[PDB]
C-alpha cells in the first residue's frame, strides 16, 4: 500500500482532493476502498473526507463515503465532516452524508445518524453549528434528518433556540419553533429564549417566541 | 445561604494533561471557601487557583487538573462542579471533556 | 460613573477576521451603558455582545470585531478599552493583537499551490497514467 506523506501529513488522497483531481482520486480509491488509508489524518487532523466537505464537493464526498471513509473521525477542533459542512453551508455535502452509506464503492453502529449528535471540542453538535451560522437550509436538512432540536451546548446550556436568538436569525428561530423546539428551556443561569430575545434588538424574535407559546420571562 | 451555581465557562474541553486556563462565571461565592471539584468514575481532582483568582466573588479563573490517564487515546467526559469546604455543598455538575495529547504523546508512541 | 477598569482577559490576541470570544473581567459597570472599544491608528470598532452578556456587572463575554485589514500578513497591535456612552469615559487601554487569518478553504488553496509540483510527481511515478485523451 502506498504511504507517501507531505510535511503537512497529507497523503496522495488528501492531495487528490486538494488538487480537485477526480481522475487520480478515482485511481487512488480504486485500492483504498475499505482500507485505513482512507481515514488517515494530516497534521490538522483532517481526513480526505474532511477536505472534501470543506471544499463543498458533493460528488467527491460521495466517492469517499461510498468507499467507506469514516464519518465520525474528527479533525483538530473535534469537527466531523458533517460539522465542517455546516460551517461552509455545504448543503449538498450534508445531504450525501445524512443517509445510509452508498452500497458498494465504485467498480463501474452502522447508523449514519450517529453523525447528528457528534460533538466537537466547542461542545457543538452539527445543529448548533448550522444555527450559529444562521443557515436555515442546513437547519432544515438536520431537522428532517432527526437532529435533537433541544440539545443544550455546554458552556452555559444554550439550546438551538437560544443560539438562534443570539444569532438574531428569526427565520431559523421559526424553523426551530415550528418543529417543536421547547421554548421553555433555560440556560444554566435560568434565562429562556424569550427572556434572551427581550434583551436583543430585533423585535421579530420576541414576537415569534410569543406567537409560539413561549412563557413570559421572570424579571432579572 | 447562597446556592452554588456555575453560570458559564469559556470552554468545556481540554488536554488530559491538565493546565488549561478556564474562566468560570458563577453566583456569589466566598473566595476562601470555594473550589472547583472535578470527578469521574473512580477519579477526583480540583482546579488550580488562588484567592486573588476569584473576581468580585462571582467569577473564578483556574487551571484544569491533569486527568487520571495521561495517555488518554479518546475523549473522556467528566463532571465539573463548585464545592464549598464549609458545608461540603456542591453545585449542579457541568460537563468537561478531557482529550488526548496531540504530538509527542502517542505521536512518538506508534501513531506518527 | 464610579470607574472603568479592565482587570483581566482570557486572551489578548486573535484572528484579524474577528469573531473570537473574549471573557473580560472588570470593575462594576452598567450593562446598558458600557461597551468594548477597539482602536488603532485610523481605526475603531466595538466588541460584539448584548446586555445579557454582562454578568453581575463585573464581567463581559464578547466577540472581537473584524480588523480593518482582512488580509493582514503580520501581527498588528491595537488597543482595547471599556467605554461608557454615558459620559464617554474610557478605561486605561489594554493591548490586543490581531493576527493573519487561518481560514480553512484558503488554507487549502495555499497548500494546493505549495504542493503542485509534489502532486504532479507522485502521480507521474504511480501506475496511474493520466486523464482521458481528449479527441
Amino acid at each position: 500500500v502506498f504511504g507517501y506523506v507531505t510535511e503537512d501529513g497529507d497523503t496522495a488522497l488528501h492531495l487528490a482532493v486538494i488538487h480537485q483531481h477526480e481522475p487520480f482520486l478515482d485511481f487512488l480509491l480504486g485500492f483504498s476502498a475499505g482500507h485505513e488509508y482512507l481515514d488517515l489524518q494530516n497534521d490538522l487532523g483532517q481526513t480526505a473526507l474532511h477536505l472534501a466537505a470543506i471544499l463543498g464537493e458533493a460528488s467527491t464526498v460521495e466517492k469517499l463515503y461510498a468507499a467507506g471513509a469514516g464519518v465520525l473521525v474528527a479533525e483538530r477542533g473535534g469537527h466531523t465532516a458533517l460539522h465542517l459542512a455546516c460551517r461552509v453551508r455545504a448543503h449538498t455535502c450534508a445531504c450525501v452524508l445524512l443517509q445510509p452509506r452508498p452500497s458498494h464503492p465504485r467498480d463501474a453502529d452502522e447508523d449514519w445518524r450517529l453523525q447528528l449528535e457528534a460533538e466537537n471540542y466547542d461542545g457543538h453538535t452539527p445543529l448548533h453549528v448550522a444555527v450559529i451560522h444562521k443557515d436555515a437550509e442546513m437547519v432544515r436538512l438536520l431537522r428532517d434528518a432527526g437532529a435533537d432540536l433541544n440539545k443544550p451546548e455546554p458552556t452555559c446550556g444554550r439550546t438551538p433556540l437560544h443560539l438562534a436568538v443570539e444569532a438574531q436569525a428569526a427565520s431559523v428561530l421559526e424553523l426551530l419553533l415550528k418543529a417543536g423546539a421547547d421554548p421553555t428551556a433555560r440556560m444554566y443561569g435560568g434565562r429562556t429564549p424569550l427572556g434572551s430575545a427581550l434583551l436583543r434588538p430585533n423585535p421579530i424574535l420576541a414576537r415569534l417566541l410569543r406567537a409560539h407559546g413561549a412563557p413570559e420571562p421572570e424579571d432579572g | 445561604t447562597a446556592e452554588l451555581k456555575i453560570c458559564r465557562v469559556n470552554r468545556n474541553s481540554g488536554s488530559c494533561l491538565g493546565g488549561d486556563e478556564i474562566f468560570l462565571l458563577c453566583d456569589k461565592v466566598q473566595k476562601e471557601d470555594i473550589e472547583v471539584y472535578f470527578t469521574g468514575p473512580g477519579w477526583e481532582a480540583r482546579g488550580s487557583f488562588s484567592q486573588a483568582d476569584v473576581h468580585r466573588q462571582v467569577a473564578i479563573v483556574f487551571r484544569t487538573p491533569p486527568y487520571a490517564d495521561p495517555s488518554l487515546q479518546a475523549p473522556v467526559r467528566v463532571s465539573m462542579q463548585l464545592r464549598r469546604p464549609s458545608d461540603r455543598e456542591l453545585s449542579e455538575p457541568m460537563e468537561f471533556q478531557y482529550l488526548p495529547d496531540t504530538d509527542d504523546r502517542h505521536r512518538i508512541e506508534e501513531k506518527r
